[PDB]
């Protein structure tokens, strides 16, 4: 699969999300963003079938901007992966279910906490120091059960990705041909455009 | 394939004197990645508690469902629901989707608030209530469970007693299981007062 | 055909009455009375069999009927109208409740129920309010005993005892003057055979008078035994002999 | 009176009478006129077609269903085109279904039916327009009469429309003699045109005022218009 | 008050349907009609105004078939009559394929009287304009019947309805009592000929159209079948002969 | 047809009014008196039981102040029946935002939702709107003690004050002369008292005559506690506040 | 499970064992399969449990309905006639098997229902894995004309052929007795041939055996 | 399961086996398979037993209302509405049902209606797994016009030879006898039939 | 306003008029009829008006076999009393079909009863102008009388009367029990309870009967049946005997 990780540390939730999209025996694109904006301080990554993937983090991004519009207020992370996980849920045990995973991160301006949140097509959400889906995790749940630590600070997050990277580019069968990095905390959503050598 | 073994997870319930214990394990896996250490199985509504073993997304999605229905009863009925009674409610919640089960095995256990007397009752996925009075097992490691329960217990055992024995039988069929474990907690409820426990055990 | 009328026959006039339910509360006014009374260990539910013509059989018509082992229900107005109302609330509690909890529901729900479907013939298309009022006493383990009253209009309210239909002014005028917060069953049914005495013109025997109570269980009407936890119903009709014994001691 | 019972479709006046029923029939006698009559190897439609302004055009009156059938209008258009469009449906049920050209007689019957529905029910209302059904079919040349009333009847010839009578006592006259015009279409198209004219008063049949169409033994339902029907006026 | 005759399904203070009796008035205002039980079949006739020479003659044909042992005739609004039978049809093809055999009289007549019926229990319909006579022969006999806009129907030994129904029933109980023992399908036929003749004087001014039709164990097989030709003349002259 | 026996619920008068909404409104008007007070601490609720009887069993009634949340209440002014329909579904929105976000319903949220379901029989389905009014108090981490009211027409706005029912303009006449927005719970408990003291059709305000809710946020706790007033806390409060 | 029916001079009488089993595991070593469709209607069901006890519960509540529709006593083929139907209508997915017997104005009955919709008759009937080892029994003593003595006594040797020879069943006998003019009578646990022998040692732990990370309170009260 | 109706003289008798077996378990021994859908119209079933039963119950209802709307009704409309229901849910079906009843008019009649749903009136007629043994017998010693006592012994014969050879077939031998003079029922026991 | 007497809607006195008037309807045949309770039968007693010479006698009845246990007569319109009857059959063939047992005679008048209250409250369904007087013997209740009005009313009777002169054969009916002090004809056969039937009609209404004015209908045990025009001459010709 595509590469989805996360990792939550002291005042902010990282984000990595490989750029490969990859159809039988081509890489059709290297530069693929697997990530769409929920709201201001909230961030959802995905992987999974091919198109089921991004017309559900549309349509998740329409509510969710729907509701900030109609409410003129932004949901709590933990609001916004609730909602996230229903829609999950209920897809599984519809006529096409939704194959698609996802990792939201979120900084919650209220509590001034930074969350992370793991959930999987079938509605299953856990709440996480850092997560993974596909076979990326096989290899950086004990390389960060090892490496990390609560208080670590943005830039100690993103060397501890960087770790993870540079494993998963060891080890895994596949060219995912890197991941573009995000960082979402009290100031919002910015994207480390400079990870191709950090 | 198996619902029911995809995440892994236990259950155990168990009845002393005035007082009943119900325990779980802290695991969440995906076959065999070990995904959270900290997924919780037990919920209570009021002076009820329900613990949920199998498909985590349904252990999940159940938990809200009884928060709600058990919500618009208190608001109607105007007490807390009983254990007797939540254990007709799950019962006929779970066999209203006889043919699309929640893959699940849910665990109650109670003290008649009237009656002070201790409940407890287990359940299939589709609502049939297994009624024991000395222990409920549920989960991945159930046989292991099974083993426990009939050897380790013995009826009246008084709240610090239970609290040996349910860890126990809990601790000791989990290591048993590649799918349970993962740390555990446990709950020891008396008509007053609940504590609730987390245990050390092995993490692998 | 297709039922066409899709709008409201219940509308608000311009002084703000809803006609069809102020209608509906006259035609309960002509109707036979009927009272409920509560007491400390029960409540006692009774009416006039006004029988139409004297080659009826009184006894095939009853105007108080069970809706539950521990609840039961009595009227004033339109017969027929109470009759599918009946049979919706003995429904409705199963239904909306036994299937569901297992076990019958309280009084208060079960009035709600019935009170429920009551104001939507208020509102919903093509239809008119029903006409009658409706007493309901029952009982149950947290609310224990109790007696209420349905309007036409949905509406409900808990009595300590009270009267409806015809001479109902006049017999509740009389309820408040012999109630007290310790009246035992036995108590009530005297007080409510000496209510509805005044309010029935010809004969007044245990073959013209219907009456019921709410009390203590009865197994000797369960129908089985071998289960601790099922004591019977407690629902009971007076038989036409046990309500003649009451009437010497009147 | 009246002003009571004649609210809808679906209220019968003390008489016995349907006046949305005779309301819609009076769309039909303020409708052009229009003329058809039968030999026994073919039957022709005249019809008058009507102009709002001298700038505009003269709405068409004649619909062909079937190779072997067509009809003439007189009242409210659309309700023609609807009617017709269910009539050129059935024509082709049959030749699908069954590979049979539809007897003008059944065509009749489908119509009455389809019509008789719009005057029982309520939120429906009666058709406004009349038809004149012509046909050569496995029995010869026909010619039917539909009135929104659901009633519709064979004859040799009729009118109907504005001055209709005109027309139709005519017919009723030359009866005998068009009758018999077998074997020659010129001659029964003719005896229509003078038919027609009978219920002139206004102007004079030109040439884009003229319409005729016909049908027969050997000729598939065809319609004339303009320099077409010049050769008979 | 008043008004109780401008809905349909409404019950006037005497307990009428008014609806239904205006009905009843478009049925007395049309053609005439009769049906007359035989010996062992039943005969139909009706009066077709003969509004101008265009009409051509035999071609507007009224009285209708039922499945193929039935007949049906009836006065007042004719398409009311159409869809009644369309009805009738459908019931009678419904009732023999389950039950495989072709559909009783008695059974047929109950299937139009409900259908009837039920368009006098609501405002959105209107009952049905018209009175129908009808009836065939069954595994027990031969049948007549006659259906009033109410949904009323009753078996009868002879029926009329429509402008002339007095002078024909006047008629149809003059057979009755000169023949307790029963006329026959070829005397009925003539015997019908003949009222539909002398009911023609309510409305002598139009010239008219004789149509016939009958359902016979002996004469037709128990098949419903019009008369024509030389039964026709025949019948038609032996009023002919009785008018003077 | 039924067109005729149609009010046609949901129209516009010449003046641009909707009849039954106004005619609705009318009906409010008679019921008993319903107030609202918003303090910095807290939020008072009180309603006056309109026709009561020594009879009446008033400890187990309730017909004017309801829970629909463990942190919103309402206070009704209208039919009962129909107050209930609506409490119901309210009652049942809030669960189904609760189960979707894990976070208990913003009072506006559930506020403008039933606003929108009685907006609705005001334009839609020819049916008769609902004769309520409520009064909502509620507590929410976004705008905390908040007071709103709907009425018929689905129209709903806040409050620091406010009364539905009979009398409003004596009522709010009386609350806009001595609410301060400095004021305490026990502050606004006693205004409440003393305006619908001054307001009531009746003799004398008693005990068995009202109804009494607070939403306050204890401070040894930290949470929200709604509180019904029982009978005899009515009774105590009133002596209490000089009403006796 | 085994369960079995026996008719006798005045009424019927129906028992089962108290096994309930998921696979080889014994869950429930004393559940009652002996559930009442109405006062005096009792059944036993085997196949899918939560299947016999739902159909059974639904069929009972549309029978107390419809005698309190009716005013008269529910009647053995009405129970019969609604839950074949019901169990029909589902194709067999339903997987219930039961034996209804019960008395009413009628007289007593005893059938038999399987999960496809199909009923039978008869004057004693077993179901359930141990219906071989009771129906071996039944043909070997039951004969007509009964006492309600020896009914009890057919039927309750009959469960313990099942109890004894059924892997599927064991633990205790439940009888029900239902008598042409009595009560029904419910006979929870007539027998208890399998009461587990005192353990040979006690394995109540010393406290603070176990070791605990975190302990707290549990809120209960709002 | 030997099931069979044979018309004669004074009308028609329906006669079968009474075993119904769950693979080789007997599960009923002593069951009844001739099965009344009316007073004189009677019906022998084969196939699955919950199919023919809700197909009898259901011919029973349309019976009974037909009945009471125009009355006693013909043996070949019985048939007809057992081949409505046959013929248009064989998909889901398994039933072969034979068809016996006595009119006054026509006197006795018999229907198969086997596995497809198609309707074959027959002076007699066989069905069932234990049929198959004998058609030969059947066919050798079927008369038309035989009496009461003549009939009974057809199929008393027939029937036993069905058991004989048939494991799925066994008990006692039920019949029915259909005449003007009312409904008779019959019952052979093993000790008697087994030795003929 | 004034509508409030078109549709089933409650007038300012709290009246429904169409069900008044529907009331009204059930006298429009002018015939009266009446059911008494045997020992071990019930009989229903109708009087047949056939004036029209031109219909056939045997098809004009009001008496109905709605099951072969259950009969009932309709006083009011024929189309009305037909729809009434083949509803009935319906409902009772249904019922068998469902519970498993034949649908008791009561149970019936309630089903029937409940159906006619719906009119009374459903604007877009008109009451039917009838009354439904049901006989059976009951296997449970024996001899039954239940009777439904357009009002959903419906009770049980010891015996009962209906149409346009009721009151007399009400009254006349009443006196003699009151005499005999007993709920029902103390006669063993039906035959003969069939004749107190006509005897007591006759002296009511104070007309003698050919055996074609009348229309006799009888439950049994397992079965109803109505007499022909023979079985009553024959019923006639014994009670002639005795006065």
């Amino acid at each position: 699969m595509d590469i989805i990780l996360g990792i939550r540390v002291q005042d902010s939730v990282i984000l990595a999300s490989s750029k490969a999209v990859t159809r039988g025996i081509s890489v059709l694109k290297d530069s693929d963003d697997k990530t769409r904006q929920l709201s201001p301080h909230t961030l959802m990554s995905f992987a999974g079938e091919a198109g089921d993937t991004v017309q559900f983090a549309e349509y998740i991004q329409a509510n969710i901007q729907l509701y900030s519009i109609r409410e003129d207020y932004e949901l709590s992370p933990q609001a916004v992966s609730s909602f996230v996980r229903q829609e999950l849920a209920k897809s599984i045990r519809s006529r096409r279910p939704y194959q698609v995973n996802v990792l939201i991160g979120g900084y919650d301006k209220k509590k001034n906490k930074p969350e992370l949140y793991q959930i999987d097509y079938l509605g299953t959400k856990v709440e996480l120091p850092y997560g993974a889906h596909g076979y990326s995790g096989f290899y950086t749940f004990s390389l960060l059960d090892h490496h990390y630590r609560p208080d670590m600070t943005t830039e100690e997050g993103l060397d501890l990705l960087k770790l993870c990277v540079q494993e998963l580019e060891k080890r895994m069968p596949m060219d995912f041909k890197g991941v573009i990095v995000k960082i979402v905390d009290k100031d919002g959503i910015r994207q480390v455009d400079d990870f191709q050598a950090q | 394939s198996d619902p029911s073994s995809i995440n892994g997870g236990i259950v155990v319930a168990m009845t002393g004197k005035d007082c009943v214990a119900i325990a779980c394990d802290l695991r969440l896996g995906s076959q065999s990645l070990g995904v959270s250490n900290k997924f919780e199985k037990i919920f209570h509504y009021g002076h009820v508690f329900l613990g949920i073993t199998g498909l985590a997304t349904d252990v999940t999605t159940l938990n809200e469902m009884f928060r709600y229905k058990t919500n618009l009863y208190k608001l109607k009925e105007e007490r807390a629901i009983e254990p007797e009674t939540f254990t007709q409610l799950v019962s006929s919640s779970l066999y209203e989707r006889r043919f699309g089960p929640y893959f699940v095995g849910p665990v109650v256990a109670g003290i008649n608030s009237k009656s002070g007397k201790p409940f407890i009752a287990g359940f299939d996925l589709i609502g049939c209530i297994d009624e024991a009075k000395d222990f409920i097992v549920s989960g991945t490691a159930s046989d292991q469970l099974f083993g426990m329960c009939e050897s380790l217990y013995e009826p009246n055992l008084e709240p610090e007693d239970l609290f040996e024995t349910i860890s126990q039988a809990l601790l000791n069929a989990a290591d048993r299981d590649a799918l349970s474990g993962w740390g555990a907690v446990v709950y020891i409820i008396k008509k007053d007062e609940v504590v609730k426990r987390y245990l050390k055990m092995r993490q692998d | 055909m297709t039922d066409r009328y899709s709008f409201s026959l219940t509308t608000f006039s311009p002084s703000g009455k809803l006609g069809q339910i102020d209608y509906a509360l006259t035609a309960v006014k002509q109707g036979v009375t009927s009272l409920g009374i509560k007491a400390t260990n029960g409540v006692v539910i009774a009416t006039e069999k006004k029988s139409s013509s004297p080659l009826a059989m009184s006894e095939t018509l009853s105007k108080v009927s069970l809706l539950t082992p521990d609840i039961g229900a009595v009227y004033s107005g339109m017969g027929p109208d109470y009759r599918v109302l009946v049979d919706k609330s003995r429904k409705v509690a199963h239904t909306s409740y036994k299937r569901i909890y297992g076990e019958y529901p309280p009084t208060k729900l079960l009035v709600s129920e019935v009170a429920k479907i009551m104001q939507e013939a208020t509102q919903s298309g093509g239809v008119r309010p029903f006409g009658v009022s409706l007493l309901i006493a029952g009982h149950d383990e947290f609310n224990g005993f109790s007696l209420y009253q349905v309007d036409p209009s949905g509406s409900y309210f808990p009595w300590k005892a009270t009267a409806i239909g015809k001479g109902s002014v006049a017999a509740k005028t009389f309820l408040e003057k012999r109630w007290n917060d310790e009246l035992e069953l036995e108590d009530a049914i005297h007080i409510a055979l000496l209510t509805l005495k005044e309010s029935v013109e010809g004969e007044f025997n245990g073959d013209t008078i219907e009456l019921a109570i709410i009390g203590d269980e009865n197994p000797d009407l369960l129908g089985y035994t071998g289960i601790p936890t099922d004591k019977g119903p407690r629902f009971r009709k007076l038989t036409s002999q046990e309500i003649n014994d009451r009437l010497e001691a009147l | 009176f009246r002003n009571n019972y004649d609210g809808d479709t679906v209220t019968f006046s003390p008489t016995g009478r349907l006046f949305q029923v005779e309301y819609a029939l009076e769309a039909i006698k303020q409708g052009s006129v229009t003329v058809g009559l039968r030999s026994n190897t073919h039957a022709v439609l005249v019809a008058l077609k009507r102009n709002a302004d001298e700038l505009s055009s003269y709405q068409k009156k004649i619909i062909k269903c079937d190779e072997h059938m067509g009809l003439s209008l007189a009242g409210l258009a659309p309700d023609a085109r609807v009617l017709s469009n269910y009539l050129r449906q059935q024509c082709n049920y049959s030749s699908l279904v069954f590979n049979r050209k539809l007897a003008v007689e059944r065509a009749g019957h489908l119509l009455c039916d389809k019509a008789q529905k719009n005057t029982q029910s309520y939120g429906g209302r009666p058709y406004g327009v009349g038809l004149l059904i012509i046909g050569y079919d496995k029995s010869g040349a026909h010619l039917l009469e539909f009135q929104p009333s659901g009633n519709v009847t064979e004859l040799y010839g009729t009118a109907i429309g504005a001055r209709s009578q005109g027309a139709k006592t005519y017919l009723e006259r030359t009866l005998d003699t068009f009758i018999k015009i077998d074997g020659n279409p010129d001659e029964l198209i003719k005896a229509g045109v003078e038919a027609i004219s009978q219920s002139l008063r206004d102007e004079s049949l030109t040439v884009d005022n003229l319409s005729i169409a016909i049908v027969g033994k050997d000729t598939p339902f065809t319609i004339y218009d303009g320099e077409a029907v010049a050769k008979y006026i | 008050g008043t008004g109780y005759d401008l809905s349909n399904s409404v019950f006037s203070p005497d307990g009428r349907n008014f609806q239904v009796e205006y009905a009843v008035k478009a049925v007395e205002n049309g053609t005439t009609s009769i049906g007359i039980k035989c010996n062992d079949g039943v005969v139909f006739a009706v009066e077709k105004l003969i509004t101008s020479k265009l009409l051509v003659p035999q071609k507007n044909v009224k009285i209708q078939v039922v499945d193929r042992h039935i007949g049906c005739v009836y006065s007042g609004l004719i398409p009311d009559g159409r869809h009644l039978v369309n009805r009738g049809r459908e019931e009678a093809a419904s009732f023999k394929k389950l039950y495989k055999t072709p559909i009783p009289i008695p059974a047929f007549a109950d299937r139009l009287g409900q259908y009837v019926q039920a368009h006098t229990l609501y405002n959105s319909v209107r009952p049905f304009g018209v009175s129908t006579i009808f009836g065939g022969v069954d595994k027990n006999g031969a049948h007549l019947y006659m259906l009033e806009p109410s949904g009323s129907y009753w078996g009868y030994k002879g029926a009329a309805t429509g402008k002339g129904r007095q002078s024909a029933k006047a008629e149809l109980e003059k057979l009755v009592d000169h023949h307790p023992e029963g006329l026959s399908a070829r005397e009925a036929v003539k015997q019908a000929a003949k009222i539909i003749y002398l009911a023609h004087e309510d409305n002598k001014e139009k010239d008219f159209e004789l149509e016939i039709s009958w359902c016979s164990l002996s004469e037709t097989n128990g098949l419903h079948k019009f008369v024509k030709g030389d039964l026709l003349q025949e019948a038609i002259d032996f009023a002919q002969k009785e008018i003077n | 047809g039924s067109r005729r026996y149609d009010s046609r619920t949901t129209i516009f008068s010449p003046e641009g009014r909707l009849y039954q909404v106004e005619y609705a409104l009318e009906s409010i008007s008679h019921a008993g008196t319903a107030i609202g007070i918003m303090a910095s601490d807290g939020i008072v609720l009180a309603a006056e039981r309109k026709v009561t009887s020594t009879l009446l069993e008033q400890d187990t009634s309730t017909e004017k102040l309801y829970k629909l949340n463990d942190k919103i209440a309402v206070a009704v002014a209208g039919l009962t029946a129909d107050a209930e329909i609506l409490i119901n579904t309210a009652r049942i929105h809030a669960q189904n935002y609760l189960k979707t976000y894990n976070e208990d319903i913003p009072v506006e949220i559930l506020v403008r939702r039933l606003s929108d379901i009685k907006q609705g029989y005001t334009q839609h389905g020819g049916l008769r709107p609902f004769g309520v009014s409520f009064i909502y108090a509620g507590y929410d981490d976004r705008y905390g003690y908040q007071l709103y009211t709907s009425n018929p027409s689905g129209n709903y706005t806040g409050w620091k004050a406010i009364s539905v029912g009979a009398n409003t303009s004596a009522a709010q006449t009386l609350l806009q002369m001595d609410y301060k927005d400095d004021m305490k719970v026990d502050d606004a408990i006693e205004l409440a008292l003393k305006t619908l003291s001054k307001t009531t059709d009746s003799s004398a305000l008693t005990y068995d005559r009202l109804e009494f809710a607070t939403i306050r946020k204890g401070a040894n706790d930290g949470e929200v506690y709604q509180k019904i007033f029982k009978p005899q806390e009515i009774k105590d409060i009133l002596v209490k506040t000089g009403i006796t | 499970t085994t369960i079995v029916g026996v008719k006798f001079n005045n009424g019927v009488v129906i028992a089962a064992d108290t096994r309930s089993t998921q696979g080889p595991i014994v869950a429930d070593k004393n559940c009652a399969k002996l559930h009442r469709i109405s006062p005096k209607i009792w059944c036993a069901g085997a196949g899918t449990a939560a299947d016999t006890e739902a159909v059974t519960q639904l069929i009972g509540s549309n029978i107390e309905l419809h005698s309190l529709y009716t005013s008269r006593e529910p009647r053995v083929v009405s129970a019969l006639q609604m839950l074949k139907q019901h169990l029909f209508k589902y194709q067999g997915h339903i997987g219930a098997y039961l034996i209804v017997a019960g008395v009413d104005p009628t007289g007593s009955h005893l059938f038999s229902i399987h999960a496809h919709g199909s009923t039978d008759v008869g004057y004693y009937l077993s179901l359930g894995s141990g219906s071989l080892a009771a129906m071996a029994v039944l043909e070997s003593h039951w004969k007509q004309d009964l006492t309600k003595e020896e009914a009890i006594k057919l039927a309750s040797d009959a469960i313990q052929a099942g109890i004894w020879n059924d892997l599927g069943s064991g633990s205790n006998v439940d009888v029900c007795v239902m008598e042409i003019g009595k009560d029904a009578e419910y006979l929870r646990n007539y027998l208890t041939p399998n009461v587990r022998e005192e353990k040979q040692k006690s394995y109540k732990f010393p406290r603070g055996t176990t070791a605990v990370l975190k302990e707290s309170i549990v809120n209960i009260c709002d | 399961t030997s099931i069979m109706a044979v018309t004669f003289k004074d009308g028609v008798i329906l006669g079968a086996d009474s075993r119904t077996t769950t693979g080789a378990y007997i599960a009923n021994r002593v069951t009844d398979k001739l099965t009344r859908v009316h007073d004189k119209i009677w019906c022998c079933r084969s196939g699955s037993a919950a199919d023919t039963q809700a197909i009898a119950d259901i011919v029973q209802y349309h019976l009974e209302l037909y009945t009471s709307q125009y009355g006693t009704p013909s043996t070949e409309t019985a048939a007809s509405v057992f081949k409505e229901l046959c013929y248009e849910n064989k998909d889901n079906l398994t039933a072969g049902i034979i068809v016996a009843g006595y009119d006054d008019k026509n006197k006795g009649e018999v229907y198969t209606i086997p596995l497809g749903g198609s309707v074959h009136k027959l002076p007699y007629a066989i069905a069932g797994s234990g049929s198959t043994f004998i058609y030969g017998y059947c066919d050798k010693n079927f008369r038309e016009n035989m009496s009461k006592e003549e009939t009974v012994d057809f199929i008393k014969h027939s029937l036993s030879q069905a058991i004989k050879w048939d494991g799925s077939s066994g008990g006692v031998i039920r019949m029915v006898v259909l005449t003007a003079a009312g409904v008779e029922r019959l019952i052979f026991y093993p000790d008697e039939y087994e030795q003929l | 306003a004034g509508y409030d007497r078109h549709i089933t809607i409650f007038s300012p006195e709290g009246r429904l008029y169409q069900v008044e008037y529907a009331f009204k309807a059930t006298n429009q045949t002018n015939i009266n009829s009446l059911a008494v309770r045997g020992k071990d039968c019930t009989v229903v007693i109708s009087q047949k008006k056939v004036p029209d010479k031109l219909l056939d006698p045997t098809t004009v009845s009001y008496i109905f076999c709605i099951s072969r246990t259950i009969g009932m007569v309709v006083n009011g319109p024929i189309p009305d009393a037909r729809n009434a009857a083949l509803r009935a059959k319906a409902e009772a063939a249904e019922f068998r079909y469902k519970y498993g047992y034949d649908m008791p005679c009561d149970v019936l008048a309630k089903r029937m009863a409940n159906l006619s209250q719906i009119y009374t409250q459903r604007a877009y369904m008109r009451p039917l102008g009838v009354i439904l007087t049901f006989v059976s013997v009951d296997e449970e209740l024996g001899p039954s009388i239940y009777k439904t009005d357009p009002a959903g009313y419906y009770v049980g009777y010891k015996a009962t009367a209906t149409g346009p002169k009721q009151q007399e054969i009400t009254t006349n009916l009443e006196n003699h029990f009151k005499k005999s002090k007993i709920d029902h004809i103390n006669e063993e056969s039906w035959e003969k309870v069939v004749e107190f039937a006509i005897t007591h009609m006759i002296d009511a209404l104070g007309t003698e009967f050919s055996k074609n004015d009348l229309e006799v209908g009888v439950a049994t045990k397992d079965k109803f049946f109505t007499l022909s025009a023979e079985n009553i001459e024959e019923r006639l010709v014994a009670i002639a005997e005795q006065d």
